[PDB]
């Protein structure tokens, strides 16, 4: 494995000498929970429901508080 | 913005921590020079009341200055006029835990300046902009969430009526993003992730147009197995940079996630990045993947220094930039071509070259890492040859200063399961002083380079890290804190030292320059800290604890001790 | 000691917390003058890593330097070759909830040395001998008890071969007693506490043979109700002074507990006593009662000044003092005889006066405090006319330069429990700026003094109180730091300001001096706390807390931050 | 109660107008208990006993040592 080889433009990577092409299945699968996968998803979609709740309490008030709801 | 362009213009201010929007982070200001420097001494100094690591510096508009601390993030507006009275302040109440979800220290890299408030970011996530004059806060936003182990440690950046805000995470498996408020409200303007679907990364349709081979679209997922990409870093904490004309902002996107390699196969683009996107939409425009397949921790946040250079003797818009792979780059601006990637110290073993031809860093497999081997004598080590400290360029004599690392690893990875909340680092290290040092013991240069050559002029060795940067004044000097406490004044032209000062702590941040009432000051932060000053600061004694980073810094605690605060110096 | 003498009769050395055995806190070195202060700047600088007050000043042997932070109460030593390593650090471990015990902010007010020793103590109770050489800790004992309220914060003092060291607590009505330790072994020689009998308060056969209207023997039982005497209070947490030809050493006792007074009918003896003992066996020679059965806290534990002056025209052996309750007394050291009773400052209301013949305030009904009435207009406050402060002589003009406190109260007790490791106090308190200042807010003074006649020669205002001292130096100057950030130079002639410097943090130490390689140089430590900053290091808001500091410094967050350090200057 | 009016040398306390002279059984009465009141001595006792200890310990062998039973 030494960059060159692309299987597409931007795609060169390789897996070393001994180790699986693809890791599912492997001893180094990773075994992911896809709902941890997730949680970083769902709290951006909180944040921002949040701030547009407070951009939007404020805009026309004349006066924003961040305690909002 | 307008404002911002007001103070950008005004001499003697400085409303960018950077030191302007082509972050060159130099001064025009000569009137401490080579044959002046020895008479500089102290002027007056301030103490934030708060330890760990002070990075960045303060801002200076008008008679104003802005300090800032580490976590809790105060901020301390002083009027020039009387240093010793506190104007306002803002000192945050925020909970303890956010501590607790912060890999390299309760750091803050800076303010920012824009429409005559101050841009400012709290560790535990939220953005805000108060009044210059007064601190009343004007907005109030949630950008990250430390709950998911995101947190924000790097500096505003204000163009137009635009703030750009990353958060930082990668060691807990966070998925960057640059995010873009509207500096007048705080709404949400756009995000932009390094992974992800091509609409996630926002590519534009001429993505990479005019280097193909680098990669466009779909690379963000299927150079991932599964969602690998969902808690795959790329989190951009580092420096940006700004081209007025081409209404471009620039910046690098971190390291994958976990630090173990053999993880997540895949090129796991769009991590360690250099970006070219439209300040309007944030749509990329070029971007160029400087570690395809990161095995070393080299998160590639580092400085973007833009400059207007000859190159094979015609005038080219260049972009340049030393990663913590230990390549200095140097691109054009423009089309995100390669110009220049060379090896800032021959030490560098990661890869035997970068192919300018395939635009790919030729891999050396014996510096690798991966499962079941421990790598030894890898070099750049994971703090890099060159990390978060903001370097200066010398327009006269086109020459950049910069401040690097001279350290190596051992490494060997281990698997572990993913806890959005908790650490994903998953490596073992062991960190040590690289091998050309003079006596074998030095971890710091300050290297001089030709930007257009990657050709160094000058060496200047320290004991430790050169971490925070370097600063230059058109009066000849290259000014610099170290981690042992002292701020130092070099002779551009040899490197040689023409003064110091010793501080009450080392120093993690970048010197700055103003003027007041006709009168040149040199500002600097103290109070050592960072990845660096992890075992003295937490009190690590196991070698292997703080990352690798602790047996490194074993003698710091001989040198210097915590401190939080300015000092000013002048004639 | 044979070696701690050598040291003091070597020019330019420090090692003497007080300047001297006599503690006139002064010094010959006479480099800076009046002429050339102007061009003074910072030489140096370091930081402890510790936050809190920075009470006292480091030692200077030969050349090193010894430095003290506040608790946990680390040491650095420093060759003076070499400011930038740290040869030798003693770093303990203690138990956070000593802190909780402290009455007035976690404070140390240095180190002490002696036979080739640096004597250090901990807020915890125990006290040290650590080689100077190597910190390799020679002998360490228990002293005080945190589980019953006893915690140290006083500069231990060497003579001959003896250790005096006293506890701190009478908030928490602790018993005080001065103990001697061996200097060699760290055993116990003896200890003489300020209530009790004859035996344990340690009288010599001839105890105030001089003044029989002072009270002799059995007042230390026959003064109080009962066993109220057994959590009586007068702990002596002040300053010492000797005489080597006469074998005595000085010290005031603390104030009784509670503070409410209708708890403890009778003089309440012998609390707040200025004393004159054998240093080899501790015996009292003379003893007297400053404030017969204490109203207002004015714990009697200031500086002694011994002075030699011609009184009358007879050249007459002194010891001058400035007590908390606003009086500057003035005795024969020999034998206690009462020379100057005279009030620092006219808004003094507590006493009309203290009569000479019969050597006792009179009092003034109208400022008394007691149960069931709050008294009001009350001065001076708890804090006193002068607090911990360590002043300066003249011996030349003699002349005593001190820093005095300009603050008044209201006041009312209530009844409350005694439980041993627990606070008290019984008493809420009002304290805000007294009535003479010039815009009457100014609660602090620099004020020059006769000290045969007590007569005031020349008064500076400053807006917060001068709690750290003044340091003399032969050049003509008198120097101190402020609460709110600066250390300052004025004209002993007429108290006129020729320099300052902005320090990071206000200064609640006295500024020392030395000698290194024909410089001289001036150290101050630099960091706000103490009594006067408990609303700031803590955080308090109610102006009724902090014993009622908190009201009264509510503007000192708007000056300065919290610090830890030494800065030194020089030519 | 002016300060001036002493019982015996060294002894000139006074009880303030309406105030009790002795305070035991009054509404002033501060009511100590004695188990309280001797921690103090106890506390001071263990502790001269673990130092004397300690120097001794240390007499005999020539290296200080704190801990000790
Ligand atoms: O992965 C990340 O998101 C992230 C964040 C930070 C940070 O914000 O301080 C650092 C790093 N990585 C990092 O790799 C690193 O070497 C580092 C050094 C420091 C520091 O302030 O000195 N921060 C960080
Ligand atoms: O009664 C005591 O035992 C005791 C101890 C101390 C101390 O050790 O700091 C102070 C006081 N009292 C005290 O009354 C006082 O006003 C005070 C001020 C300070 C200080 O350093 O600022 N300590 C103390
Ligand atoms: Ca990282
Ligand atoms: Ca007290």
């Amino acid at each position: 494995y030494d960059g060159q080889n692309c299987k597409e433009p931007g795609n060169c990577w390789e897996n070393k000498p001994g180790y699986p092409e693809k890791i599912a299945g492997s001893k180094y699968d990773p075994k992911h929970d896809p709902v941890e996968l997730n949680k970083q998803e769902e709290s951006i979609k909180a944040m921002d429901a949040r701030n547009a709740k407070r951009i939007a309490n404020a805009k026309s008030s004349g006066n924003f508080v961040f305690d909002v709801k | 913005d307008a404002d911002l362009d007001k103070q950008v213009n005004t001499a003697g201010a400085w409303p960018i921590a950077t030191g302007g929007y082509y972050s060159q982070h130099n001064s025009p200001l000569a009137q401490i020079n080579k044959s002046n420097v020895k008479n500089v001494k102290a002027a007056w100094s301030f103490s934030t009341g708060v330890l760990n690591g002070h990075e960045g510096a303060p801002l200076v508009i008008g008679d104003m200055m802005y300090v800032h601390s580490a976590f809790p993030n105060n901020t301390y507006a002083l009027n020039l006029n009387d240093p010793g009275k506190i104007v306002w302040q803002h000192k945050p109440k925020q909970d303890a835990s956010t501590k607790a979800v912060m890999c390299c220290d309760v750091v803050d890299r800076g303010l920012a300046y824009g429409a005559g408030q101050i841009v400012k970011k709290q560790a535990n996530g939220h953005l805000l902009a108060l009044d210059a004059k007064t601190g009343k806060i004007n907005w109030e936003v949630e950008v990250c969430d430390p709950k998911v182990g995101s947190t924000l440690t790097q500096a505003p950046f204000v163009a137009k009526d635009t703030v750009l805000m990353g958060c930082s995470g990668a060691e807990l498996g966070v998925r960057g993003a640059v995010n873009a408020f509207d500096l007048k409200t705080g709404e949400l303007k756009w995000r932009a992730f390094a992974t992800g679907s091509d609409d996630s990364v926002r590519l534009a349709k001429d993505f990479n147009s005019a280097n193909p081979h680098y990669g466009q679209f779909g690379l963000g997922t299927k150079t991932w197995e599964g969602d690998a990409w969902k808690i795959g870093g790329g989190t951009n904490w580092g420096w940006y940079a700004y081209d007025p004309k081409l209404n471009l902002f620039y910046y690098g996107s971190g390291n994958p996630a976990p630090w173990n390699e053999t993880m997540r196969p895949g090129d796991n683009k769009w991590t360690m990045t250099i970006w070219g996107r439209d300040l309007d939409t944030g749509m990329a425009k070029w971007g160029y993947q400087k570690t395809p397949h990161d095995e070393w921790d080299f998160a590639g946040v580092n400085q973007m220094v833009l400059t207007d250079q000859p190159v094979n003797g015609k005038m080219t818009p260049l972009l340049s930039h030393i990663d913590r792979n230990g390549i200095l780059y140097t691109l054009n601006r423009e089309n995100g071509n390669l110009i220049v990637a060379e090896k800032v110290d021959p030490a560098v073993n990661v890869f035997k070259k970068v192919d300018l031809k395939t635009g790919t860093p030729v891999r050396d497999p014996e510096f690798a890492t991966r499962m079941d081997h421990k790598g030894t004598n890898i070099c750049p080590s994971a703090m890099g040859f060159h990390n978060q400290g903001v370097d200066s360029y010398d327009p006269e004599s086109r020459t950049l200063y910069a401040g690097l690392n001279h350290i190596c690893m051992d490494w060997e990875p281990f698997m572990l399961p993913y806890r959005a909340g908790q650490f994903f680092v998953g490596a073992t290290l062991a960190m040590y002083p690289g091998p050309n040092g003079p006596t074998k013991k030095e971890m710091g240069q300050i290297r001089a380079f030709d930007l257009t050559t990657g050709k160094a002029k000058w060496t200047k060795w320290e004991k430790f890290a050169a971490w925070g940067g370097t600063l230059y004044t058109k009066g000849g000097l290259v000014w610099y804190a170290t981690l042992d406490g002292y701020l130092k004044a070099l002779d551009n032209k040899d490197g040689k030292e023409l003064w110091n000062f010793k501080m009450p702590s080392g120093g993690i941040g970048s010197p700055m320059t103003y003027s007041f009432k006709g009168k040149q000051y040199i500002g600097s932060m103290y109070g050592v800290g960072g990845w660096p000053g992890v075992g003295l600061v937490f009190d690590l004694t196991d070698p292997s604890a703080g990352l690798g980073a602790v047996g490194a810094f074993r003698e710091l605690q001989n040198h210097t001790q915590m401190g939080g605060g300015l000092m000013v110096f002048s004639l």
